[PDB]
RNA sequence: UAGGUAGUAGGUUUAUUAAGAGUUAAACCUAGCCAACGAUCCAUAAUCGAUAAUGAAAGUUAGAACGAUCACGUUGACUCUGAAAUAUAGUCAAUAUCUAUAAGAUACAGCAGUGAGGAAUAUUGGACAAUGAUCGAAAGAUUGAUCCAGUUACUUAUUAGGAUGAUAUAUAUAUAUAUAUAAAUUGAUUAAAAAUAAAAUCCAUAAAUAAUUAAAAUAAUGAUAUUAAUUACCAUAUAUUUAUAUGGAUAUAUAUAUAUUUUAAUAGUCCUGACUAAUAUUUGUGCCAGCAGUCGCGGUAACACAAAGAGGGCG
């Protein structure tokens, strides 16, 4: 209960909210530009100075930040069906608006959180 | 030092001397007689000074300070009696000059060891019924109506409240005889409010102190800088107490279920966001603690919450 | 609401025989009355006095009739002829050994 | 029900006096255990109405405060909700008459709308 | 609760809420409470003594020391006398039902008040309710059944052999009177054991004309021509946190009780020294 | 360890099944415990009228 | 004393065995301190107080280092704002509570 | 426990791996690495929180309960499948019981329960109705997870009755009613009380007895369950929960005039020299018997032992 005061007089945890949007996304530019800006030596530096080595096996820089393209993501998801119009049975048209459901629900999702942020 | 006091009289009365064998009397017991002077046949003690209820509008409080323990009055006269030498009552021979001058204050005082607990007046009917006039047919607000008449606006609004609720037990005729003879009662012995009297008016620019002001805190300003009470406001971090005092005197997606014919209850979906909505994991089990939380229900009944 | 008798179970007794489970032994309980048996509730068979997992059944049996689901007697589950999984090692090795 | 990822009902409160707590969770951790994310609350107790209520003739509700555009996501993402999870979503107008069961399929009396 | 046991002794002096004969005449002699010539503990402990006897006598210790509350209430004039602020020890017993009830008048004592809620008598904003340890809103109204309040503040209802008995008395008294203006209706109650219609048919004075002294509606539960409680008057201190109405026997509850510059609204019959000391005590549970 | 034995009456022998509690018996030195007494062979002082509990005395039951 | 109810600052005085620590005290909250020094102060009119004594705890010594420390090692506002030739307010006083 | 370390510290390569690495295996080099800011070695211990306790707080304590993490499922090693296992699987060994006596089977740290150990910790319960889980296309099957009840003052909470109440007779539009005889418990003879305490009186309410009807769940399914709750002779029909009018229920006098189930109350335990709240006193013992957290008390006047009276806490 004492620690309880550093997060709002709170008993009981929930689990973390959990990102809809796993990396940073294209349409985020500030960000892109923040990495892809020259990264500082010296004292406060990153990276390897350009005269000194680096571990043989290792590589030199970081892995670069594979960016969210939304739509595409969209896309490979949540692909709409090629064969647009072969239905029947009941139970197939169920599934098939099920599918829709799902379709509409991430797409939605991921648009609002591409906006949202 | 404390010893077990057996509470005595501070004031003077007969004590016992010698008595009876069989009798097995109390000096506690004798003193409460005496108090209470000779019951009737009835069953009233007709002679105390507080048995029977004040038709004046002037309380009949307690002044035992005053009168020296000696409470017995002639009923008729209301003039002062003692306890002599024979059995029988009588005049005093000396007259009391704190009975026949005491103050405002005093009379609206019901215990004698604290002068802070005092009587809280009352409405007159014709008043409130004005007030609720006021409130519904001139359609003021209950702030103009307080500023007019001296109350406070919750006490205002209490008024209200109550004035509908007699007007509708007027109609079903339920206000019993009896009942009104009380009301009657009640009102005569009470000191009437005031609207003129400006010692009797609520003091109406009461805010509530807050936990930043109580924490006292000093500054050096500069001898000739001056430094009022929005600057002391802005140093505390609060809104002045002016605005405070203003203030005291004046969305989310919800969605129903279909009700199906069948079905005995609706489905109120409220919308919430995550990390804020669930029963938390881990939490304090509070039910075996003496700090247990216990609610009430829609129907009154007692809830472990 | 009642539903009709049907050519294939007409009686009260015939629905009982039908849905199995030792539903038998139970005309006394209540006497072959059609309208009576689908309009009576669960409290009221208790009243009667028959079984918990009877009352269940019955009142169920009696719901997929209203709908015209398929009454048949589903047998409740029974352990291998060896053993629970848990016992199976056990008892099949005894088994063995006995034969 | 089917999945790895589950939208289902923990159970919170005490003895005799259930309510539940709207989760997403694993198919194998425990049914009260911590789970991905809490959605919303569901109380089955409906509110009870007063006899002047129930003589002019108001229903009593059962309240459900949830978080409908993170539900949506995690239907849509395929998580797999309980038989009372999914009807009480079917109930509030995520899901489609598509999710609902031979068993449960009578005129209706209200209709459902959004308020605020 | 804690059972009530020997609350309205005299040879403990204690103040009780209550109109009770007793309580009042030990009201009367108590004076003060004495401070002097005690230690520090000793007068926390009759501070304590005294305070609790008339602030929540019905509470366990235990049960009391849990609900207390350390931070107190006040309100700032911004318009002089010194504010009693330690007068507001015992303001969160105000909020309970029970005690706004005895503040209302609408029973005798705290413990009939209590009683009167159990048997489902009161009622907080329509609903009935049975739980005394119940907490007022400030806007709650809060109602009794109007019988009960009489019942409280009326005189007790007499047995029909005591009311015959009184009459026979009272009768006598008359006719002695009548004999004494001529200078210058008998009853046996022996006989007349039980029957009241009898009873009245029989009397006739001028100040009853029918019912005897203590029966005018025997069906109701209080005295005849209702009048008052035998020592109404000391106790009858008209609260500032409760607007009342005795015609229904509503009450709205309009405020927690707090402390002006004047005057302090819990109404209690002790001096702020006590109730500083109690204080003191139930800080630190006596340590 | 060496256990004192309150009361007036004592009934233990050299082999009696008898409860130890953690009081000191103060005149006496090396002796750091008590004999609690309504348990074990040890019996309930006989006659106790005040302060039962802290002996074995059951309440007489007039 | 501040407001006639405490004491001006949070005081730290040494009287021969005895080391006080008087602290001021928001209005409201009561005497908190030794036995000795609470009836010091309702002698004296001190209704607010919090403190607590170091080293020896000799009544008598309490008594005469407490209203030592009183009369000695208080400074009231006005004072002090002659002394240093600056305005000296209080906040609270300002504010109307 | 003061020196420890020799795959040890680092370099170069090859295998193995999804993948880094003296992680293993192999090969060849350099002489390192850690340590008195505590190495190595030994002992003890499952870890933790927005959990529990305590404090003014910094902190300290617990790690039962709720939840998160680890490890184990009698002991040790290895293997297989697999994304992931030294798997509660299999293999072999170890310990100890079973028969069926066999390149057997079992291992209650799953639920009940038993014996033991111990100061000390429950039913060989009911139900899958709910919430989950596995199988099944479905029908519905299983579920000692779970939900319910049982035992246990271990904890918490709510109730566990209010108002009036110091005598008994007899006599005789007012009202201080007044006399007379009798009695009156333990103390005590006055500030020595016990005692408004009892008993009486007025008024309910619980429980009971009848009637009714939820909710947990609906498509249907209710273990809990003589369910919670409500009404008091039931229903309808007006108004604003109360009030009145109808319909029928009922029973005596002579269809319609007064009624309408019943009804209580019951607390221990510690203490009264000071610290420590407890002044009404008295008896027994006599440095004994005994008391005692601490200082102490008991040698005939014991406020401290053992009791009666009275009192003070908590309940
Ligand atoms: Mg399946
Ligand atoms: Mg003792
Ligand atoms: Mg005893
Ligand atoms: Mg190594
Ligand atoms: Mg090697
Ligand atoms: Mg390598
Ligand atoms: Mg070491
Ligand atoms: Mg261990
Ligand atoms: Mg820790
Ligand atoms: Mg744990
Ligand atoms: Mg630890
Ligand atoms: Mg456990
Ligand atoms: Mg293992
Ligand atoms: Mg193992
Ligand atoms: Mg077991
Ligand atoms: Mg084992
Ligand atoms: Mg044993
Ligand atoms: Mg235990
Ligand atoms: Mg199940
Ligand atoms: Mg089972
Ligand atoms: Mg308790
Ligand atoms: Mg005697
Ligand atoms: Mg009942
Ligand atoms: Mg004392
Ligand atoms: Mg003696
Ligand atoms: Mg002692
Ligand atoms: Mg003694
Ligand atoms: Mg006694």
């Amino acid at each position: 209960g004492k620690g309880a005061a550093k997060y709002g007089f709170k008993s009981g945890v929930f689990p973390t909210t959990r990102s809809i949007l796993k990396s940073p996304t294209t349409k985020q530019t500030d960000i892109i530009n923040k990495v892809k800006s020259p990264k500082p030596k010296g004292v406060l530096g990153i990276g390897y100075a350009k005269g000194v080595k680096h571990p043989k096996g290792s590589h030199r820089l970081s892995p670069k930040v594979n960016f969210i393209d939304v739509d595409n993501l969209i896309a490979k998801t949540v692909a709409e069906p090629q064969s647009i119009k072969s239905s029947n049975g009941s139970a197939q048209k169920v599934r098939l608006q099920k599918a829709e459901l799902r379709r509409k629900f991430l797409i939605e999702a991921f648009r609002k959180e591409e906006a949202r942020l | 030092f404390s010893r077990r006091r057996i509470a005595y009289p501070f004031y003077p009365f007969k004590k016992l001397g010698r008595q009876h064998p069989k009798k097995h009397d109390t000096n506690l017991k004798t003193a409460m007689r005496q108090f209470l002077g000779p019951k009737n046949y009835k069953g009233e003690y007709v002679m105390n000074k507080y048995f029977t209820v004040p038709t004046n509008h002037v309380p009949n409080y307690i002044k035992p300070d005053l009168e020296r323990g000696q409470s017995l009055e002639h009923p008729v006269t209301k003039k002062p009696l003692q306890l002599r030498y024979d059995g029988t009552l009588g005049p005093p021979p000396v007259e009391n000059k704190r009975l026949q001058n005491i103050f405002k204050d005093r009379l609206l005082q019901p215990f004698p060891s604290n002068p802070h607990c005092k009587t809280n007046y009352v409405l007159s009917p014709q008043l409130k019924q004005s007030i609720f006039e006021e409130i519904t047919v001139e359609g003021l607000s209950a702030q103009q109506v307080s500023q007019k008449y001296g109350l406070k606006i919750p006490r205002v609004e209490a008024i209200v409240k109550l004035v509908s609720v007699e007007n509708s037990w007027n109609r079903r005729n339920r206000v019993s005889s009896d009942l009104k003879t009380m009301d009657e009662t009640l009102y005569r012995m009470f000191p009437v409010f005031d609207s003129d009297a400006s010692f009797k008016r609520e003091n109406l620019s009461e805010i509530p102190v807050p936990q930043k002001t109580l924490a006292s805190r000093f500054l050096t300003i500069a001898e000739s800088e001056p430094f009022g009470p929005v600057d002391a406001a802005h140093v505390l971090e609060l809104e002045p107490a002016v605005e405070t005092l203003r203030n005291l005197s004046t969305n989310t997606k919800v969605i129903y279920g279909e009700l199906v014919e069948g079905e005995r209850s609706q489905y109120k979906f409220t919308n919430a966001k995550v990390g804020k909505v669930g029963y938390r994991y881990g939490s304090g089990n509070r039910d075996n603690k003496k700090d247990r939380r216990i609610g009430f229900n829609k129907l009154g009944q007692m809830v472990y919450i | 609401t009642i539903p009709k008798p049907s050519d294939q179970v007409p009686d009260v007794d015939a629905f009982l025989n039908k849905i199995g489970r030792n539903c038998n032994e139970l005309k006394d309980t209540f006497e072959n009355n059609w309208n009576n048996l689908f309009q009576w509730d669960s409290k009221i068979l208790k009243e009667k006095g028959v079984n918990i997992q009877q009352r269940k059944y019955i009142l169920k049996q009696v719901h997929n009739y209203r709908n015209n689901r398929p009454i048949h007697e589903i047998k409740l589950g029974k352990k291998s002829f060896f053993g629970g999984e848990r016992k199976r090692k056990a008892f099949t090795a005894k088994w063995k050994a006995e034969n | 029900t089917c999945g790895l990822v589950r939208i289902r009902l923990a159970r919170f409160g005490r003895k005799n006096s259930p309510v539940y707590n709207i989760v997403v969770a694993n198919s194998r951790k425990a049914r009260d255990a911590k789970p991905i994310e809490v959605l919303g609350t569901y109380v089955p107790v409906p509110s009870p109405v007063t006899k002047r209520e129930l003589k002019r003739g108001v229903v009593p509700i059962k309240d459900v405060k949830l978080d409908f555009d993170r539900t949506k996501y995690w239907i849509g993402v395929g998580a797999q909700p309980s038989e009372t999870v999914t009807k009480l979503l079917r109930k509030a107008g995520i899901l489609n008459d598509a999710w609902a069961t031979s068993k449960n399929s009578r005129k209706v009396v209200f209709e459902r709308m959004e308020t605020l | 609760p804690r059972k009530a046991n020997l609350l309205k002794s005299l040879a403990r002096g204690r103040v009780r809420t209550s109109f009770n004969k007793y309580n009042l005449f030990n009201l009367y002699k108590k004076g003060g409470v004495d401070l002097k010539s005690k230690s520090l503990y000793q007068q926390k402990w009759t501070a304590k003594q005294e305070t609790r006897a008339y602030h929540g006598e019905h509470l366990t210790e235990k049960r009391w020391q849990t609900v207390f509350k350390p931070k107190l209430d006040s309100v700032a004039q911004l318009d002089i006398k010194e504010t009693p602020f330690l007068l507001q020890t015992f303001a969160v017993l105000e909020k309970r039902l029970d005690f706004a009830l005895f503040r209302a008048m609408f029973a005798s004592s705290v413990r009939q008040a209590r009683q009167f809620i159990l048997h489902g008598n009161v009622r907080v904003n329509g609903v009935k309710i049975k739980h005394p340890s119940y907490t007022l809103k400030p806007g709650d109204m809060f109602s009794v059944k109007p019988d009960k309040v009489l019942e409280a503040l009326g005189a007790k209802k007499p047995s029909f052999q005591e009311a015959l008995k009184i009459d026979k008395t009272q009768i006598v008294l008359w006719n002695k009177y009548v004999k004494e203006a001529k200078t210058e209706d008998p009853i046996k109650l022996s006989e007349l054991e039980g029957d009241e219609p009898k009873a009245r048919k029989l009397i006739n004075l001028p100040w009853q004309k029918n019912y005897v002294y203590g029966r005018q509606d025997p069906k109701k539960p209080f005295f005849t021509p209702w009048k008052p409680r035998p020592f109404l008057s000391p106790f009858a201190i008209l609260p500032h946190h409760l607007e009342i109405s005795f015609k229904t026997c509503h009450a709205v509850y309009l405020r927690d009780p707090v402390a002006r510059p004047g005057q302090s609204e819990v109404i209690s019959p002790f001096d702020v020294p006590v109730h500083e000391r109690a204080y003191m005590y139930y800080l630190r549970n006596g340590k | 360890v060496s256990a004192y034995i309150p009361g007036e009456g004592h009934d233990a022998q050299e082999h009696s099944i008898v409860y130890v509690r953690g009081g000191r018996c103060q005149d006496l030195p090396g002796v750091k415990y008590h004999v609690i007494r309504g348990a074990g062979d040890l019996s309930g002082v006989v006659n106790r009228i005040s302060s039962r509990s802290k002996y074995g005395a059951k309440k007489p039951s007039k | 004393r501040y407001e006639n109810r405490t004491i001006y600052g949070d005081i730290d005085f040494r009287y021969h065995g005895v080391k006080l620590h008087l602290r001021s005290a928001k209005p409201g909250f009561g005497l908190r301190v030794n036995h000795v020094i609470f009836e010091i102060c309702e002698c004296a009119g001190i209704k607010d107080l919090s403190g607590k004594v170091y080293k020896s705890r000799n009544d008598m010594n309490i008594a005469k280092g407490t209203i030592e420390a009183f009369t000695k090692a208080q400074k009231t506002l006005d004072e002090v704002a002659l002394g240093r030739g600056k305005k000296l307010v209080d906040v609270r006083k300002v504010y109307y509570s």
